[PDB]
RNA sequence: AAGCGUUUACUUUGAAAAAAUUAGAGUGUUCAAAGCAGGCCGCCUGGAUACCGCAGCUAGGAAUAAUGGAAUAGGACCGCG
RNA sequence: UACCUGGUUGAUCCUGCCAGUAGCAUAUGCUUGUCUCAAAGAUUAAGCCAUGCAUGUCUAAGUACGCACGGCCGGUACAGUGAAACUGCGAAUGGCUCAUUAAAUCAGUUAUGGUUCCUUUGGUCGCUCGUACUUGGAUAACUGUGGUAAUUCUAGAGCUAAUACAUGCCGACGGGCGCUGACCCCCUUCGCGGGGGGGAUGCGUGCAUUUAUCAGUGGUGACUCUAGAUAACCUCGGGCCGAUCGCACGCCCGGCGGCGACGACCCAUUCGAACGUCUGCCCUAUCAACUUUCGAUGGUAGUCGCCGUGCCUACCAUGGUGACCACGGGUGACGGGGAAUCAGGGUUCGAUUCCGGAGAGGGAGCCUGAGAAACGGCUACCACAUCCAAGGAAGGCAGCAGGCG
């Protein structure tokens, strides 16, 4: 197959390296995974040393971390928006490392409304009819209200992050290598990182 | 200033999106009695191949050279004069091997003819296996 | 080659085994174990060439399969087990215990020890590891990973382990003035007191060791094994006592003993 | 040339066959070899067809259904013996194992019984007690060695605190000097 | 006792440098080419040593051959606002 | 032993080469009594091969219902050998040759802090909080039918075993640690307020992998090292937490026990393998410019890989080497330790028993396996070549002998 070798190409000066041996097994090269968004299809590949790597081929879930409060949730990926490597990786929705994806914000909304007891998202005009989040937001005791108020004092959220929670989709960068270990984890963008990636998405869209 | 590439430029060690009520910069010692430069700590750039603010460690050999080419970006070409002794003809000869060394951007006052100190590391590219550790100015020419 | 080696040539065999050329093409390749390739002496060579008990390798296989040779706490049934430095071979029927110490030359010595000495042995630690639950681990030269140690132990120290339980009893810390056994190189078999330590950042350190007769010599740290504190070793020493006197003095000691014996 | 299921032809097809495939026994561990088989469609370009009578008709054939051949080997696993004889988990298997008579000229008539595999025996019970006793020994060794290292670390902490107090007393002596 | 010290070429010591082969201690394979053996009423033993180009590490020297200080003075040094 | 002699001329002295002189290799001619060692299809053809052999293997310790032998003490399975076979491991070791290869291999010195690693050895393996006195069905060996001219070609029918293939809990297991926390208690304030404790239900809480944060037990010259805590995953083409076996036999009043063997998740050790740092190689200018959007030299971000790298991909900059000989070509060049000649200097050979590299006529691709781009492994093309009943099958002696050229 394809070989990883520094001898198949030219020198520093420009001459040609004549082959003194053929392709080896330690010069192993395998084709790309190029995973998609769908039901979980992860194959196993025996590698050098008897170990196993995990090729994703279609994958939707991803355990994504939010770093200002350091909590991860298993979140389904729905869209691929930005990739600094190739424009074709944005055209055809292919997950690789350092992709900017739109992820569901409802587990982070549930965690925020269960921890800090503050409304998150919730465009004015709608109320929850199963009443479960209303029960989770109301019905507080005497001395635990001080702890909820001390949580409320340190619950400032950014403007662009608040707009993204209002839209319901967050921007997440894929940090784990998806085609090697099979997992496609990552972290939610915040601050100047999110401003830079939104400026690049706006420059792409025009 | 910085961040002119397509992706975001940051250091993989430090975190910068903490709860706010200057960004923290990571640096490290290099060993072998070499002192760290001031601008590598004071600056706001990044470099993943810098021997002070990057994921690379200086091992093996520590050598020297003289700078002869600076036409490349984030790397320079040094020149190495050495004398070879043939056992038959008891004289010397001038040979030079001009290796490519990754010039870290912590040094800015670098011209040609400057004696530079290089150090062995992991191969960062096809022909670069060396980082610039310290830069000595050439003989004379204060301006 | 397309994998790991399994044979070893007689010419490619190391010098300290002192094997002969006329007999065989191959040499007994030592198996994988606590010691390296060119630092040990196998059980088949120790039983056939040094002691001259058996005659053939089949007889060596018969001796090791009658369960007679008990190497350092457990009977091994292999003829090419790596028996390196500080190894106690216990033979039950003869009542003889052998400690593998180097001679003053490059070879090992047939060194007879008491069972009171054979109960313990001394081993230099190589490194200190931190296990998965914050547990310190000592890794020695014979790959003995011993955990929960005395926290006084450093990288270049020696520990006195017990063969019947596999636990440490005492230790020698690397201090200036202690004894030394040079375990490798041109000074293979030298015994002297440590008089200088020279550190090197990046480069490899060196130790100047002074002989008891006044012969100071430098030695790299990779071939240094301390055997006691000051001038009191905790092992028994073979004849020669690690001096390496001159070849004219060796000729004199041979000729005077020959003319005295007659 | 033999047949093959699923290749779905009528002529002659050469295919790669490995371990786990029909009409090819591997010789090396993982050896693959081109073999020549036929499709699973029955035509006149054949020699022998293998037929299995599933349902027996009205009349009785004297060639197949007349002479009945008994089974050659009996069950060997005790669970299969229980499944055959409809046994419980408390009754005996050794008295209910199937044994075979042996008779020929010259030698005496014998009766041979198979070795029952996976039968509950006190040797397996002793091994089952043995590995959990080794687990108990490992846990007791970890507890005793952790307690001994806790005592040793407490002694080292006491002497290190004494050394720190000596160093702070030396600093106080230098400050008074 | 630990650290620093204007850079090289040079020069001296020290470790690392696989064996066989090269020289060479001992040995009556009847001598010798060879081999690592043998002698005594269980022991004595040896199976050494030397060379190992070239490059690299370390520890002293600065004669020799380069290299530059400060000259529109943004020149050193002990101190201040 | 730092060595000369004859030859141009009628004769002399030079330069100058030739011829003598002595070894080490290769062949050849003549002759040949003993004995100890001893090279031996390398030079042209790394050209082609009939024949036969060269890697298979069982211990009391994985499977034993072939009477092939076999003991009588049996009805409480298997006395003990044991063909064949499943499974495990080796077959990636060794032998041959130098075809290719000129900063390539290789020699000296380095690091893997940038990676893997069978076996052996030393550590781990009630740490996890939810039928176990032992789980399920398929098959070989065997009985029987055979197809083909022929193969180490195999199929349908009846079975039967696992340390081959999957599922999988009892015991520790009663309480600890973080959370939600119903609710309760004490003091003070007229009161809101403030301070200090106990606690129902449920969840998570072993090692290993992935994501990010906080702090900084033990070291290195140096970590984004080892380790602690924090919020989850733990790839159905699933990760370990023994659903194994053998020998004498004991202690309680059914429960407890030894010597071992084998297989295993992780950390070390060893044999290594591979990528890298610096220096070193024959001749040629009738080879002066070479490389480069068919990667050339770097940066950013990815893919693959065991890991670091244009190894490869998308976009940017036009760079990189060279008269100190790059680039191109040739070699009757594998490199080295070494061999011969020798005053000192050097000159020539090295394919050859020791190490490293390459390979089985030429390339290319892959399963197995820890380790192969393996060829006494396969898969396609070129060249050679075997049996045929004319449908097909089958091969790689630069291994050992042997045959042709």
């Amino acid at each position: 197959g394809i070989s990883r070798d520094n001898w198949h190409k030219r020198r520093k000066t420009g001459g040609k390296r004549k082959p003194y041996h053929k392709k080896r097994k330690y010069e192993l090269g395998r084709p790309a995974a190029n995973t998609k968004i769908g039901p979980r299809r992860i194959h196993t590949v025996r590698v050098r040393g008897g170990n196993k790597k995990y090729r994703a081929l279609r994958l939707d879930v991803g355990n994504f971390s939010w770093g200002s409060e350091c909590c991860t949730r298993k979140t389904r990926i729905i869209d691929v928006v930005y990739n600094a490597s190739n424009n074709e990786l944005v055209r055809t929705k292919t997950l690789v490392k350092n992709c900017i994806v739109l992820i569901d914000s409802t587990p982070y909304r549930q965690w925020y409304e269960s921890h800090y007891a503050l409304p998150l998202g919730r465009k004015k005009g709608a109320k929850l009819t199963p009443e479960e989040e209303e029960i989770l937001n109301k019905k507080r005791s005497k001395k635990i209200q001080k702890k909820y108020d001390e949580r409320k004092k340190n619950a400032k959220i950014s403007s662009l992050l608040e707009e993204q929670f209002q839209q319901g989709k967050l921007l997440a960068c894929i940090a784990s290598r998806p085609g090697q270990c099979g997992r496609a984890d990552g972290y939610v963008l915040e601050g100047k990182e999110l401003e830079f990636y939104l400026r690049k998405i706006k420059a792409r869209k025009g | 200033d910085i961040q002119t590439e397509r992706a975001y430029q940051k250091q993989p060690t430090i975190f910068q999106n903490k709860k706010r009520v200057k960004l923290p910069r990571y640096y490290k010692n290099i060993g072998l009695g070499f002192k760290t430069p001031k601008e590598a700590i004071e600056g706001t750039y990044i470099d993943k191949k810098c021997p002070f603010t990057g994921n690379v460690s200086i091992r093996g050999r520590i050598l020297s050279g003289v700078v002869t080419k600076m036409k490349m970006q984030r790397t320079i070409v040094i020149r190495r004069d050495y004398l070879h002794y043939i056992r038959k003809y008891n004289r010397f000869e001038k040979r030079h091997k001009n290796m490519s060394v990754h010039l870290s951007p912590c040094f800015r006052d670098v011209q040609i003819g400057d004696i530079v100190t290089v150090g062995e590391c992991r191969p960062l590219s096809k022909t670069v296996r060396f980082n610039v550790l310290k830069v000595t100015k050439a003989a004379g020419t204060k301006k | 080659a397309r994998g790991p080696k399994k044979h070893l040539k007689r010419v490619a065999a190391p010098k300290h085994w002192m094997l002969d050329k006329l007999t065989g093409v191959f040499a007994p390749r030592p198996s994988t174990g606590p010691h390296k390739l060119r630092e040990c002496l196998p059980l088949i060579i120790f039983l056939r060439n040094r002691l001259k008990y058996a005659l053939t390798g089949d007889e060596v296989k018969k001796i090791c399969m009658q369960r007679f040779i008990k190497i350092d706490g457990k009977v091994r049934t292999d003829i090419t087990y790596p028996a390196g430095f500080m190894d106690v071979i216990s033979i039950d029927k003869t009542g003889e215990n052998f400690r593998l110490i180097y001679d003053t030359k490059g070879r090992f010595a047939v060194h007879r020890i008491t069972p009171e000495e054979a109960k313990y042995k001394l081993c230099k630690v190589r490194k200190i590891f931190v296990g998965t639950k914050g547990i310190p681990h000592l890794v020695t030269h014979d790959a003995r990973t011993i955990r929960y140690p005395d926290p006084l132990i450093k990288v270049n120290d020696t520990i006195q382990i017990d063969l019947e339980t596999g636990k440490i009893t005492d230790f020698i810390k690397f201090d200036t003035g202690n004894l030394c056994m040079v375990t490798g190189g041109a000074n293979l078999g030298r015994i002297g007191v440590i008089t200088n330590r020279e550190r090197h950042p990046g480069s490899f350190d060196v130790v100047h060791v002074k002989d008891a007769n006044g012969n100071s010599f430098a030695t790299r740290l990779s071939n240094i094994f301390v055997i006691g504190k000051g001038n009191k070793p905790w092992i028994s020493l073979p004849r020669g006592k690690g001096i390496r006197l001159t070849i004219a003095e060796e000729r004199d000691k041979r000729l005077a003993a020959k003319q005295s014996s007659g | 040339f033999p047949m093959k299921q699923g290749v779905l032809t009528h002529g002659r097809v050469r295919l790669l066959l490995s371990k786990g495939h029909s009409c090819y026994r591997p010789r090396r561990t993982g050896e693959r070899k081109r073999k020549s088989v036929r499709g699973c469609i029955v035509d006149a370009n054949l020699s022998v067809l293998n037929l299995v009578i599933v349902k027996k008709g009205e009349k009785d054939i004297p060639g197949l259904t007349d002479t009945t051949v008994p089974r050659r080997l009996g069950p060997k696993r005790a669970s299969r013996i229980r499944k055959l004889f409809n046994l419980s988990k408390e009754d005996d298997v050794r008295q209910y194992v199937v044994r075979k008579p042996l008779n020929k000229e010259g030698k005496k008539p014998r009766t041979k019984a198979p070795k029952i595999q996976r039968l509950v025996t006190p040797r397996v019970l002793q091994h089952k007690r043995r590995r959990i006793a080794l687990k108990k020994q490992r846990t007791k060794k970890n507890k005793e060695e952790a307690a001994e290292y806790a005592k040793l670390l407490a002694k080292r902490m006491k002497e290190a605190k004494e050394k720190r107090q000596e160093q702070i007393a030396k600093r106080r002596r230098l400050s008074s000097l």
